[PDB]
């Protein structure tokens, strides 16, 4: 018996029929080894030219076992497919979460490579192994199985994930496990060593009990979070607006901060440039150093107080969709702002890492990307749309060279106006 | 013509039925020429007589063929077409002859009678039912319906293109060695045997095809290099594209035009130093394929050195995938770029232009940047890898330009090539105000009815000025006056203005414009010694601001 669960696509809504990139012969290499595996055991199965379907595939690299995997764009075919399962009230998104001293997360996706895939439905899944030079006609396949990166799989999936887990949830009631996508956040607050070794206990039941796989990232080779992927958002710090402290100030000092100061004022109502703006009564040389007056720094520092702790009258509205603008700061270094309103910041960052030996404005980005929407699911349950302050082409031609998630999401391309200067830091 | 294949099933599109046009009968001749074609076409299992029972109807003609003995049957399936479900789109692409590799030895070979040599969905024959008129309005005709792939039906080309994958399928996989490129009704077969070996597999090719119903060429090819395919011509050795003609016109039609382009672009590919900037500034305004249009003095120019260039024959070498890629890039002139992708000293794999702004303002750094995309995805679409690169800039220059560069940019290795005219930046603005210059605060305004504006500006030594525009913009004045106080300012000076909008373009350091204010403007600030520019918010208090605000 095959138990298929029918799946439909939203009303009045057709399969998607998204092109195919073109790849490099490496990762065409690797996809054809990797699909004609799957084909062998089962999972996917060649198809006709009756078929009219497509969803992008790409090869990626989960940081170098010097193993490729397959990456399915299907960020498509969830939206034709659901935003309708029962998307809306089963278990979602705890809050303690984000609370937590440690939260790992633990791929479990290939336990949706077990479960047969609705028969009606598989046409939807079909996607093509490009060619060189289109030489032959691309390699078609569609599943024949739950895929991972569609987001039916776990909403399938999950009556089998909860009876998993229910003896292990049982005897640990002060562990929260959260399920997004393709993966397990699993979160607690003993010490790092207990964390870690009831993290194995959990691995090993699902191996033995769910008859399931997560993979073993063993711990840390270079100085950070290697372990699974350990998390520690109670550690996570927020980027608040800072003002220059002063030795001297110059007019074009002042006028510098009064501009900051006036544009931080659509945010913080409290902020006020009136006695800042007196010492500059008068058209000076920029040069000019002039001495802040004595309702100045009652007025400044009184605004650096302000400045501190970020505003309030902000509230998470899941009806709306996150939004992560990100700014190129230089020198590594990167800031971003998560928001559903424009000057409504749910939160605020930086993100860096520059003198390794091995990085590039595109690397950083894409990782910049990777560790927003981690945060993000973390906190709200769900992955914002990113405005990318890059390329399309540029974009589109690398970010797979550094994609180590099994998600992906929405993204735009903007060109960030010089407000960078607003929010950069020291 | 009578193919084993599996069928591929067929569907017409959710909820809707077969076709139901009528047949309006015609010439005593047409009807008996059909009647002839159909009862050989019948003989040969490619259609069937229907019963009276129920298939639609799809309009059937009949045609002199250009040659007179004989006639062509011609359905128009239109309907039919528009009630099918749709199928997986044949490639749409096609491959490029710089991507080929050298072989010894190439045949081609024509299917015959491709589509009617593949056997149609049983289930959807009954949808393909036509009939031929009668003698003249008496008896009521003869009902035919499809029994393979109609020569004009919608799935004809993808079931098609399916089958005969799946016939070379076991050929290609006991050898490994041969190469086949198929294409339509087409296979072009390749292989780096001895002719004698060569030759040998052909006709082996041919007896496998022959056995699943497919025809090829009987002196086992109608080939005869060179091959003329696609706007192409290759050789053994050599690609080019074919003869390349450019009209000569007193006046000029959108669709002259547009058609001069088209071609221009496609001999792009190999002939280096094509350009097409001016004839295409000059086309789409608005859409009349007939609307003469004048020709601009630069157009003919341009036109002109086209002609030159196209003189002399060039030709495209094919692809050693031992060798590597290597592509490189030259500036030519406003906002113009040729480049040539190769693998040995003097033999180009192919060529290319990059003629796109992004935007009102750019400069040679990011348009350059731009160019090495372009190529970088070419690249990975024909050879299937990135090319190293030998770019006209130093490494310090690009260096500069990207730390500073609030957007994030990348370039696979790359090496300097030493042969002007090399890229640059042709002024750097101060990154902090300079202590022995004058400070000038400007400001622009316009009436947006009247489109009069101001521009002026007072500095700290106590200069004021203020110059009267004409049909501007507020935009436009703000940009004016800053440009004022560069031509009266020394060699360094610090300017201060309210617009984000002027300061934006300037911070963005263009050395080109669409705009001749901004190009008069980056003339003076390359002219300056030190120009450092800054923003204050308007209406705000700030002194200097207040005082030339209240002025235009
Ligand atoms: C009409 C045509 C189109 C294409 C896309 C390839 C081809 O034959 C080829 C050719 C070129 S065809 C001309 C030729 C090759 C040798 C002698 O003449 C090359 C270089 N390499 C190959 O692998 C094959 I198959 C022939
Ligand atoms: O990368 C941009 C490019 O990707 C496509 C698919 O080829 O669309 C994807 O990315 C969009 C922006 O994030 C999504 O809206 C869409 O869901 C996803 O398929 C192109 O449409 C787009 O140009
Ligand atoms: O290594 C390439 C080197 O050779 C030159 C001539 O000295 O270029 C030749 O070959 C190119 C493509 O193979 C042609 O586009 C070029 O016109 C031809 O002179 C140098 O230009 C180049 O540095
Ligand atoms: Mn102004």
């Amino acid at each position: 018996p095959i138990e298929t669960v029918p799946v439909k696509l939203k009303p009045g809504m057709d399969g998607p029929k998204v092109k195919q990139w073109p790849l490099t012969e490496e990762k065409i290499k690797a996809l054809v080894e990797i699909c004609t595996e799957m084909e062998k055991e089962g999972k996917i199965s060649k198809i006709g030219p009756e078929n009219p379907y497509n969803t992008p595939v790409f090869a990626i690299k989960k940081k170098d076992s010097t193993k490729w995997r397959k990456l399915v764009d299907f960020r498509e075919l969830n939206k034709r497919t659901q935003d309708f399962w029962e998307v809306q009230l089963g278990i979602p998104h705890p809050a303690g979460l984000k609370k937590k001293k440690s939260v790992t997360v633990l791929d479990v996706g290939d336990a949706y490579f077990s479960v047969p895939l609705d028969e009606d439905f598989r046409k939807y899944t079909a996607f093509t192994i490009p060619s060189i030079n289109n030489e032959t006609p691309g390699i078609r396949y569609q599943y024949n199985v739950l895929p991972q990166g569609w987001k039916g799989s776990p909403a399938i999936f999950q009556s089998s994930m909860t009876k998993i887990l229910e003896p292990f949830k049982k005897q640990n009631p002060d562990i929260v496990i959260y399920q997004y996508m393709d993966d397990l956040y699993v979160g607690s607050d003993l010490e790092i060593g207990q964390h870690r070794t009831k993290i194995e206990e959990l691995r090993q039941h699902l191996l033995r009990w769910g008859l399931t796989t997560p993979d073993k990232k063993h711990q840390k080779e270079p100085p950070f979070l290697w372990m699974g992927y350990e998390l520690h958002p109670d550690k996570w710090t927020v980027q608040p607006i800072v003002l220059p402290e002063k030795d001297s100030w110059t007019v074009n000092d002042i006028q510098k901060l009064v501009g900051k100061l006036n544009w931080a004022s659509q945010i913080y109502p409290g902020i006020k440039v009136r006695q800042l703006s007196k010492l500059l009564r008068g058209t000076k040389a920029l040069t000019e150093v002039i001495p802040l007056t004595e309702e100045a720094e009652l007025e400044l520092a009184e605004n650096r107080e302000i400045l501190k702790e970020p505003v309030h009258g902000v509230y998470y509205d899941p009806s709306k969709d996150l939004i992560a603008e990100i700014q190129k700061q230089g020198q590594g270094q990167w800031t971003y702002q998560i928001y559903q309103e424009p000057f409504k910041n749910l939160k605020t960052g930086k993100y860096a890492r520059m003198r390794g030996a091995h990085t590039n404005d595109v690397k950083q980005l894409t990782e910049a990307v990777q560790k927003i929407t981690t945060e993000s699911i973390v906190i709200w349950g769900k992955t914002p749309k990113f405005k990318l302050p890059i390329q399309k082409e540029t974009w589109e031609t690398w970010w797979t060279e550094y994609w180590q998630a099994t998600w992906i999401p929405e993204w735009e391309f903007v060109n960030t106006p010089p407000l960078v200067k607003l929010w950069y830091q020291l | 013509p009578i193919s084993p294949i599996e069928t591929v099933p067929v569907k017409l599109k959710p909820g809707m039925d077969g076709p139901k046009v009528k047949q309006w009968p015609l010439t005593e001749e047409k009807i008996k020429a059909l009647v002839e074609i159909c009862t050989e076409m019948e003989k040969e299992g490619k259609i069937s007589k229907i019963g009276p029972e129920n298939p639609y109807n799809t309009p059937v003609f009949a045609i002199k063929k250009k040659d007179s003995t004989k006639w062509r049957k011609l359905v128009d399936f239109r309907e039919l077409n528009k009630r099918t479900q749709d199928f997986w789109e044949v490639q749409l692409g096609i491959p490029h002859p710089a991507g080929l590799k050298k072989k010894k030895s190439v045949t081609v070979l024509d299917v015959g009678d491709a589509y009617f040599s593949v056997p149609l969905d049983e289930d959807f024959r009954k949808y393909t039912a036509f009939t031929i008129p009668s003698i003249n309005n008496e008896t009521p005709g003869i009902r035919y319906q499809y029994n393979v792939l109609p020569q004009g039906w919608k799935g004809s080309p993808a079931i098609f293109q399916s089958s005969m994958t799946k016939i070379l399928e076991p050929f290609k996989k006991q050898n490994p060695d041969i190469v086949i490129y198929q294409y339509m009704d087409d296979l072009y077969v390749g292989s780096d045997l001895e002719i004698g070996q060569h030759r040998t597999k052909i006709e082996e090719l041919r007896q496998h095809l022959l056995r699943w119903g497919l025809t090829t060429p009987d002196k086992k090819h109608q080939k005869e290099p060179p091959f003329l395919w696609m706007g192409y011509e290759l050789h053994p050795d050599k690609w080019t594209v074919q003869p390349i003609v450019l009209p000569e016109k007193d006046s000029w039609t959108v669709n002259d035009i547009q058609k001069l382009v088209g071609k221009l672009n496609w001999a792009s590919q190999i002939y280096p130093g094509i350009k097409v900037r001016q004839l295409s500034k000059l086309l789409r305004g608005t859409k009349a394929l007939t609307e003469v249009i004048p020709l601009t003095e630069e157009a003919e120019l341009e036109l002109a050195e086209n002609r030159e260039i196209l003189k002399e024959p060039v030709h495209g070498v094919y692809y050693d995938p031992s060798k590597d890629l290597i592509a490189e890039i030259q500036k030519q002139g406003q906002g113009q770029w040729t480049y040539q992708i190769y693998q040995e000293p003097f033999k180009n794999l192919k060529t290319g232009k990059y003629a796109r702004m992004r935007g009102a303002h750019t400069n040679d750094v990011k348009q350059l940047t731009e160019a090495v995309q372009k190529i970088t995805t070419e690249s990975i679409v024909i050879w299937g890898k990135t090319p190293k690169f030998k770019l006209p800039i130093q490494k310090e220059t690009w260096e500069t330009w990207w730390t500073e560069y609030w957007q994030a940019t990348w370039i696979p290795e790359w090496e300097f090539v030493n042969t002007p005219p090399l890229v640059k930046l042709w002024y750097q603005l101060e990154k902090e105000p300079i202590v022995g210059a004058e400070t000038f605060y400007v400001d622009g305004a316009a009436n947006r009815e009247t489109k009069l504006g101001k521009a002026g500006y007072v500095t700290n030594k106590g200069r004021q000025k203020v110059v009267p525009l004409t049909n501007t913009t507020n935009q436009k004045t703000e940009l004016q006056a800053i440009y004022l106080a560069l031509q009266d300012s020394g060699l360094e000076v610090n300017i201060v203005t309210d617009s984000q909008y002027a300061l934006g373009i300037i911070q963005a350091q263009p050395d080109k414009s669409e705009s001749e204010l901004v190009n008069q403007i980056i003339e003076q600030l390359i002219k300056k010694e030190k120009v450092y520019l800054a923003w204050v918010p308007a209406h705000k208090g700030i002194g200097g601001n207040e005082q030339v605000d209240k002025l235009v």
